[PDB]
């Protein structure tokens, strides 16, 4: 069974369409290794009890693995759409997400996962908040950018939602030097401002000097190690090899 | 007198085909088609390297017409390849919404009549330094930084006229007219 | 090169017996075994997932008028955009410009990048390109305007909250537990008078370091200035020189009147000595801002006396001093050895540039240590090496890179993990020991 | 409760009732109460972490973050009657809710007041700006004096969510904990920051200069138009044709510094430092020095971000996993 649940995932290699002439024998083909599938599943509930089936995480997924396959197959033999194919890729990436009950270290850092994602309420939504409000201050003021190669049409000053985006660019540590030379536009480089910072576009000369070390020194030197110790804290507790 | 945003015949002036246009003109009205708005005679007066009206008054103005005419096509080749540039772009007016695209394009080529010909001229009805239209061309056109294979550039645009040590008005200020929407 | 490891023959032995080194070697082993594995799991399933998620990139917007015989850059725009004839997913630029593929115009998978999610190692090879921490804007912004907005972001944003930011990190944790085995086991294995009047007070420390503040604001205050310089008498240099003669009489009279025998036992005025050396043949001219400019700009280190905070935790991130500068000298040695294994394998096929001197392959594996863009070397060396010769080098630079590089930094951290805590004698003495709003009131 | 003559400042009984509105966290049974050992206690206790008047501020706050998300520079606020209730509830609010703080018990004389730190400081200076801000209301400001400052200070509204959630306050207490040690980690940065711009001012002052069309090798030379490519696409690796040439324009010649970094002041060298000491954008640089000034260069560069990324960057990350042992509790 741990051979067959790789021998099923390598059949995504080809991004499915509906002229590949190769891709739908092996359609067939993993509906024949799906009703062997599920054949072994009714052989397995028949096996043991159904209430321990049920109080058991990996039975019932593997319950609904096989529940949402059969109505993938009946599907597919109904409609012949795509839709069905896109809903197949979905399960045969929930069938890949069955290899919870072999492995115990994978397990183990899985774990590890879950108790980075569910503990950690502290953190990440003060860096998305963070990354929210220096959006709103490159709006209320650096608003309108000029143009290059790196301030492209994808990640601008315009929005808050796309300057959500720019911040979930810089905070990354990759090219922020150019991102923030692209915005420092003083005489001889613009129109002359007399009354208005919209109807124009300009850049700061000093205000930007005090703004973007006050963004990046605090944060993106010291809070992404702070979620490194998360994933360390997570780790010396839940993993153990042989004592 | 009239200014050569229209008229063929009843413009004050000519437009030079061959070399037809000036055997022994004491006075001359000839207006050109590329770069109508520097104007011919004056240019002669100033400053005109091939051959001048001194020169002669000392057919040889109609000789350096038509190198004149083959100049204007070599600053035609650049206007013509800074528009195909622009054409094979997609922010060409989106980078600001306040400067355009085709006032970057109008001050371009009158810095290009600006510094390959440096002729001072009367007659502009306006005086405007003119030196200062490359200065123009860095505040109405993005960044557009060259490919980096033959030497690394450290985010320098290719676009930009001016720099360290260059001719930007540097204590001189020729007169010549603008040309300009806004 | 190998032989070089040959001279490490004395310090290869150890304190400590071969059955510990075997221990620890076998089950760290077996720990990165394990998480590498978790990770190339990750990696296929992200490499499915891509496949499933994206399509064939060729699809860009260039103009229908493109020349299949004289296939050439000049008819595509420089921002170019791509189509994808699918409704609702690549954005459509302005008419006139209509969208043909390009790979069906007679371009083969090898000139169009080594990036894509068509077939197996290509996405393999693609989501560990992401994993780069560098340049990541490439295939997010291939996959913006190609795909709708709500699966490209929602897979790059889960990319990144797990491929870059977890995984990368979980390796840290490694070599942390690791080390904290090495703690374990390392705690299992156990006139003369102006020498009373000046050296005792503290009037001349406080007159030689505003001497050094004064010389170090003097010297980096020379900005432009045009042109017009002559280094043989002009400012900044007499008074450099003047205040280099200053030192020496100084650094002579600390000689002549303290001895010999109380200054060699001090660890920082052999320092002292060398930096009299420097400054004395600095300000000749021929070595005047020349190549021995070394002992010009590091006087900052002579500051360290104004507070003990400071020096003590100097003293706390030093410690002893077999293994912070037995590291840095191991990562030189390393070094030295693939920069030469990578200067033998790639000088006699002739497909890579960048080889006039032993400085550039020291670049190359530089580039490769430093979480940089390490994908172009390989993209300029496997579209002429060959079609079926290409996976088996790619792997060695994958296991080269990854053995300099993600454990390497790893090993750094982890090692400065293991100076910052304390001592695990003192922890048991003080756990055996263990047995403002007066200014507000006021 | 002695020595303050303006103490209790203006019934005193309505405020303290609305203000300890202690709604219960944990639901008993009337028989014994005790802990709860059942599924559905997680969406109480999201509930009520806080007060009531506190829930209906954190709600205005995100909704407020949430509406005020698609302000652009062309969808203006202080003009239009849709987006002005933001300012006029949010200041409302906070105008009853220190209403009822200072008609309660006072400002800062008394200890059960927040004012100890950074909230009630930063609380009465938002709203100082607040108010000031709603009553303003200028069509038309330039980028070119100060009271933007005013202006730029008028959204860093979320520094508020960390005083009323006391688990976002212990972790920016966690977050200024080492702000004194890592004080000096950044005195030690700025030493070598210092070393590194007095090298650069003292070598390479003037000399990063060249001629940008790479044919030309001299400054008296440094006149005219030159023709200058346009980079189409770095990926690429086409072979252009014999006779064609790349895409490019003419564009007059200079002899200029690169834009993003330079080394003749100490500002801009203390940038160029700066901007290699994130580890990136770097072999730009690098090729740079080794390519024009020297081949004897460049080294110093190596051995400089070989001693920085590993010393510097290693010793803030290593004195905050120390200081995480220490506040976290794996110290001793």
């Amino acid at each position: 069974i741990a051979l067959l649940v790789l021998a099923q995932s390598v059949l995504l290699s080809v991004k499915w369409d509906v002229e590949d002439p190769v891709t739908v024998p092996l359609a067939t083909m993993s509906v024949v290794f799906t009703f062997i599938f599920v054949l072994e599943v009714t052989m397995k509930i028949i096996a043991m009890s159904p209430a321990g089936f049920w109080q058991s995480r990996r039975n019932r997924y593997d319950l609904l693995v096989t529940s949402l396959g059969v109505v993938w197959v009946v599907l597919h033999f109904a409609l012949l759409n795509a839709y069905t194919y896109m809903m197949g890729a979905c399960v045969i990436v929930f069938r890949f997400f069955s290899i919870c009950g072999k492995h115990v270290t994978l397990k183990m850092l899985l774990l590890t996962v879950v108790v980075s994602m569910y503990k950690s309420f502290f953190i990440i939504v003060g860096m998305f908040l963070l990354l929210l409000c220096y959006a709103f201050a490159g709006v209320v003021l650096f608003g309108t950018v000029k143009y290059g190669e790196n301030i492209n049409r994808h990640a601008n000053f315009s929005s808050a939602g796309k300057a959500i985006t720019v911040l979930f660019r810089i905070v990354t540590g990759e090219d922020w030097n150019k991102i923030m030379h692209d915005c420092m536009v003083q005489p001889p480089f613009c129109t002359p401002d007399e009354f208005t910072y919209w109807a124009t576009d300009c850049g700061n000369y000093a205000g930007a000097l005090m703004y973007f070390c006050s963004f990046y020194v605090i944060i993106a030197y010291i809070m992404l190690n702070l979620l490194v110790a998360i994933i360390v804290e997570n780790f010396s507790l839940f993993y153990s090899t042989e004592e | 007198a009239r200014n050569w945003s229209r008229g063929a015949a009843g413009g004050d002036g000519q437009e030079v085909r061959s070399k037809h246009p000036t055997p022994l003109w004491n006075l001359s009205d000839f207006y050109l088609s590329f770069c109508n708005s520097y104007t011919l005679w004056e240019l002669f007066s100033g400053l005109s390297s091939p051959n001048t009206l001194n020169c002669s008054l000392d057919t040889t103005c109609r000789q350096c017409v038509e190198a004149y005419q083959d100049y204007d096509h070599h600053a035609q080749e650049k206007y013509e390849e800074f528009e195909s540039v622009l054409h094979k772009y997609l922010q060409s007016e989106e980078y600001s919404v306040k400067s355009c695209p085709e006032d970057c394009k109008i001050v371009y080529k009158a810095w290009l009549c600006s510094q390959y010909f440096e002729v001072t001229q009367f007659n502009c009805r306006k005086t405007i330094p003119c030196k200062q239209y490359c200065l123009e061309v860095q505040t109405r056109c993005p960044f557009i930084l060259p490919d980096n294979d033959e030497v690394i550039y450290g985010g320098l645009s290719s676009f930009i006229c001016t720099g360290l040590y260059e001719t930007f008005l540097t204590n001189d200020e020729p007169e010549c007219c603008d040309v300009r929407r806004e | 090169p190998l032989i070089m490891i040959r001279a490490f023959r004395i310090y290869f032995r150890f304190e400590l017996p071969r059955t510990r080194i075997t221990n620890i070697l076998k089950r760290s082993g077996e720990q990165i075994w394990s998480v590498s594995i978790f990770l190339l799991f990750f990696l296929l399933l992200y490499g499915i997932l891509g496949v499933q998620m994206f399509g064939t990139f060729t699809y860009h917007c260039v103009v229908n008028d493109t020349k299949p015989g004289n296939v050439t850059w000049n008819s595509l725009a420089i921002p170019d955009t791509h189509c994808s004839p699918e409704l609702e997913e690549g954005y459509q630029c302005p008419p006139g410009f209509k969208c043909m593929d390009l790979e069906d115009l007679g371009l083969s998978r090898q000139e169009l990048g080594y990036s894509g999610f068509n077939e197996i190692g290509t996405s393999i090879f693609t989501v560990y390109e992401a994993a780069s921490q560098e340049g990541w804007v490439f295939l997010m912004y291939r996959a913006i305007d190609s795909f709708p907005r709500w699966r490209s972001y929602f897979y790059f944003i889960t990319l990144i909250f797990f491929l870059a930011w977890l995984v990368k990190n979980v390796f840290i944790a490694v070599i942390i537990e690791t080390f904290a085995e090495i703690r374990v086991q390392f705690q299992q294995m156990w006139a003369p008078a102006c020498l009373q009047k000046m050296m005792r007070s503290s009037v001349f420390h406080m007159f030689i370091l505003s001497m050094v503040t004064v010389d170090v604001i003097v010297a980096a205050s020379n900005y432009y200035k045009g042109e017009n310089f002559r280094r043989q008498y002009d400012e900044f240099y007499l008074a450099e020189v003047a205040f280099t003669v200053l030192f020496d009489l100084e650094a002579l009279l600390k000689i002549w009147c303290l001895g010999f025998t109380g200054y060699i036992s001090s660890s920082l005025h052999k320092f002292e000595l060398l930096l009299v050396i420097g400054t004395t043949l600095h300000v000749y001219p021929d070595l005047y801002h020349s190549q021995f400019t070394y002992f010009q700009v590091l006087r900052v280190v002579r500051l360290i006396k104004i507070s003990p905070a400071l020096e003590d935790f100097v003293y706390k991130i030093f410690g002893p001093g077999k293994k912070l500068g037995s590291l840095v000298v191991f990562t030189a040695s390393l070094l030295i050895v693939m920069s030469a294994i990578s200067l033998q394998m790639f000088c006699f096929v002739e497909e890579l540039d960048r080889f006039t001197t032993f400085p550039r392959a020291f670049m190359s594996m530089f580039q490769i240590l430093t979480q940089e863009g390490w994908v172009d070397v390989m993209d300029q060396t496997l579209n002429a090496v060959g079609h079926m010769w290409a996976p088996v080098v790619a792997i060695y630079f994958i296991l080269y890179h990854l053995f300099a590089t993600l454990i390497l930094l790893s090993l750094f951290v982890a090692v400065i993990l293991d100076n910052l805590e304390l001592d695990e004698d003192l922890k048991k003495l003080k756990q055996l020991k263990q047995s403002k709003l007066p200014l507000r009131l006021r | 409760r002695e020595n303050h003559p303006y103490f209790d400042k203006p019934f005193r009984n309505f405020c303290r009732v609305v203000v300890r509105a202690r709604f219960n966290a944990s639901k008993t049974d009337p028989v014994t109460g005790a802990v709860k050992n059942t599924k559905y206690h997680q969406l109480y206790d999201l509930l009520g972490l806080v007060t009531y008047l506190d829930w209906v501020m954190i709600i205005v706050t995100i909704c407020s973050c949430i509406s005020m998300m698609f302000e652009s520079p062309f969808r203006r606020v202080m003009h239009a009657p849709t987006l002005q209730i933001a300012e006029y509830v949010f200041v409302i609010f906070m105008s009853i809710e220190l209403n009822l703080k200072i008609m309660a018990d006072g400002l800062f004389f008394t200890p059960t007041a927040v004012i100890r730190d950074f909230g009630g400081v930063m609380d009465i200076f938002i709203y100082l700006v607040s108010l000031i801000f709603l009553c303003w209301m200028p069509q038309n400001v330039p980028a070119e004096s100060g009271a933007q400052l005013l202006m730029v200070l008028r959204c860093l509204r979320p520094l508020r969510i960390f005083k009323l959630v006391p688990q976002m306050r212990k972790v920016v207490r966690e977050l200024f904990s080492g702000f004194k040690e890592i004080f000096l980690v950044s005195i030690l940065l700025l030493t070598l920051m210092l070393v590194f711009a007095s090298f650069g001012v003292q070598l390479f002052a003037g000399k990063l200069a060249k001629c940008n069309d790479p044919n030309i090798i001299r400054r008296e030379d440094c006149n005219g138009i030159f023709r200058i490519n346009v980079s189409v696409s770095k990926n690429l690796n086409l072979k252009l044709r014999p006779g064609e040439k790349k895409p490019g324009f003419w564009v007059p010649r200079v002899w200029a510094n690169p834009r993003n970094f330079n080394f003749d002041n100490v500002g801009n060298a203390m940038l160029a430092l700066f901007e290699v000491l994130s580890l990136k954008g770097w072999v730009e640089v690098r090729d740079v020095i080794i390519h024009r000034v020297g081949p004897i260069h460049g080294i110093y560069i190596h051995v400089f971000v070989f001693l920085g990324c590993m010393i510097g960057l290693t010793l803030f990350v290593g004195v905050v996993i120390a200081n995480f042992n220490e506040n976290k509790g794996t110290a001793l």
